[PDB]
């Protein structure tokens, strides 16, 4: 079942030499054709078909003047790729169709055909649906939610009514992780959507939500205060502190220098509270490097 | 005298059947002492290719790697240089330079190398060195439409990395070099 | 330019 790979990998390259009009028909013909492979072979046989659909949609935008229906054809491409990934879900597949839906949303956001906002929103909605339903391992949940936040932070096709659902659902899903360190890391990662992530209502510029950013980090510190393991606790404090540094260096006026001082004070308070090991040597070097960065171009206290 | 090969994001066979011919010709066994791979060579086939090129192969899990073993992040030493390995999809924003240097601080590596951007970048910041080869096969990236296949190899002398970058610009392979010496 | 490989 792991053999036809390169075969399709061959068919996908050579076919890229034809015409997009024909390229749709050939992909469509390989569709029911390859889906008849079974619940075993399509694991390695349909992902190339999905990526070929996305690539061909970009190619259709390439001919935006030589074709007046490239928007309609792109709606066709993304609906066909939706059906293709849903077929991958039918064979009980949790983590691969999730990334495929995220990639579909990213591509639809960049292409910019007519009705592409709804398509990208729908792909993201299914990404969250597979995240809630079928992914249960803590490690896989953390990896998936980090993937969702990274992907979602980069697209700028949503309006605030459409941008806010995924923002808040990222906040909730990341906050409902199993382990406590996982929760802290995901909530800390969530600030990037409020700061860097863009939306259409600002005509392209980022939200620059400075004050919501701190609320995410402040919730991560409250979680770090519940780790019940000094070694891991202090590490979470150093990580969260470096997130504070990241936003302060990007002109987040709501990141007061005093918060930096209090947070570094807690670490100096309970850093000697651990004993020698390789792990503590790395933790000490992490913190020492963070301060030595602060000392570089010494600005304020 | 040691030379290593850093390459990733081949995406075989999701978006790429195989590497570019000129590339395939330039990578021959024996010359390359170590191989540091970042991206997702989605199938073990390409892993056995990288094991053909050299004996010490170091890969890290990417977002699309169906494998069962690759670690999310690795820190390996070559000679005297501390090298950090990570694909780069957990380094949010994906291409953020300020976010990568943060990983450097946490890692305490002298050279931190990542991918998932499919854009090659080699720069020195805060007296530390950051390298992103990109896709050796010039795979598809949703955010960049004019992608140039590239890879990088660094010959760690002794407290001195020289990094050469091969690129398939047009038809012929154009190369560039950036140098960095230990802090 | 130079190369540990070919031209």
């Amino acid at each position: 079942f792991a053999d036809e790979q390169s075969l399709v990998g061959r068919f996908i390259h050579l076919l890229r030499s034809d015409d997009p009009d024909q390229q749709y028909l050939i992909l469509n013909t390989a569709r029911k054709h390859f889906g008849a492979g079974g619940n075993q072979r399509i694991r390695f046989t349909l992902p190339p078909l999905v990526f070929a659909a996305y690539q061909l949609a970009f190619r259709y935008k390439e001919n935006s003047q030589m074709d007046d229906k490239w928007e309609k054809k792109c709606q066709k491409i993304f609906s066909f790729a939706h059906q293709t990934i849903s077929a991958l879900i039918k064979a009980e597949l949790a983590e691969l169709p999730l990334r495929l839906f995220l990639q579909g949303a990213l591509a639809a956001g960049e292409i910019g055909f007519e009705n592409h906002e709804t398509v990208a929103y729908e792909f993201m909605s299914q990404a969250f649906s597979l995240y809630e339903d079928e992914i249960s391992d803590s490690k896989a949940q953390l990896a998936a939610i980090t993937l969702i936040i990274g992907t979602f932070e980069r697209m700028k096709c949503f309006s605030e009514e459409n941008h806010e659902p995924l923002r808040t659902q990222c906040a909730l899903a990341a906050s409902k992780l199993l382990k406590k360190p996982d929760q802290g890391r995901a909530v800390s990662t969530c600030a990037h959507l409020f700061w860097s992530g863009r939306n259409t209502d600002k005509n392209g510029e980022e939200l620059h939500g400075g004050k919501r950013v701190m609320e995410c980090l402040k919730k991560a510190l409250k979680i770090a205060n519940q780790c019940m393991d000094p070694s891991l606790q202090v590490q979470l404090f150093i990580e969260i502190l470096n997130r504070y540094i990241y936003f302060y260096e990007k002109e987040n006026d709501a990141v007061t220098i005093q918060v930096l001082n209090q947070l570094i004070q807690k670490i100096r308070e309970d850093l000697p509270n651990l004993e020698s090991s390789e792990e503590t040597e790395q933790i000490n070097k992490h913190f020492h490097n963070t301060l030595e960065h602060l000392r570089s171009r010494r600005e304020s206290p | 005298r040691m030379l290593v090969l850093v390459l990733g994001d081949l995406h075989i066979p999701h978006r790429c059947n195989s590497l570019p011919a000129k590339f395939k010709k330039l990578l021959v066994p024996g010359k390359i002492q170590h191989i540091l791979c970042t991206g997702n060579l989605c199938t073990k086939e390409s892993y056995d290719y990288l094991k053909t090129l050299a004996g010490d192969v170091h890969i890290v899990r990417g977002d699309f790697d169906e494998n069962l073993n690759y670690p999310e992040q690795k820190v390996v030493t070559v000679g005297q240089f501390k090298i950090g390995l990570i694909h780069g999809h957990q380094v949010i924003p994906w291409g953020d330079m300020a976010s990568l240097a943060l990983l450097q601080r946490q890692f305490d590596v002298d050279i931190l190398i990542s991918g998932h951007t499919h854009k090659f970048e080699a720069f020195e910041h805060e007296n530390k060195f950051y390298i992103n080869p990109g896709s050796a096969t010039g795979a598809y990236n949703a955010l960049e439409t004019n992608i140039i296949p590239s890879f990088v190899l660094m010959d760690i002398q002794a407290s001195t990395v020289v990094t050469y970058v091969y690129q398939l610009i047009g038809d012929d392979v154009k190369v560039e070099r950036i140098e960095y010496k230990k802090s | 330019f130079d190369d540990p490989l070919n031209a």
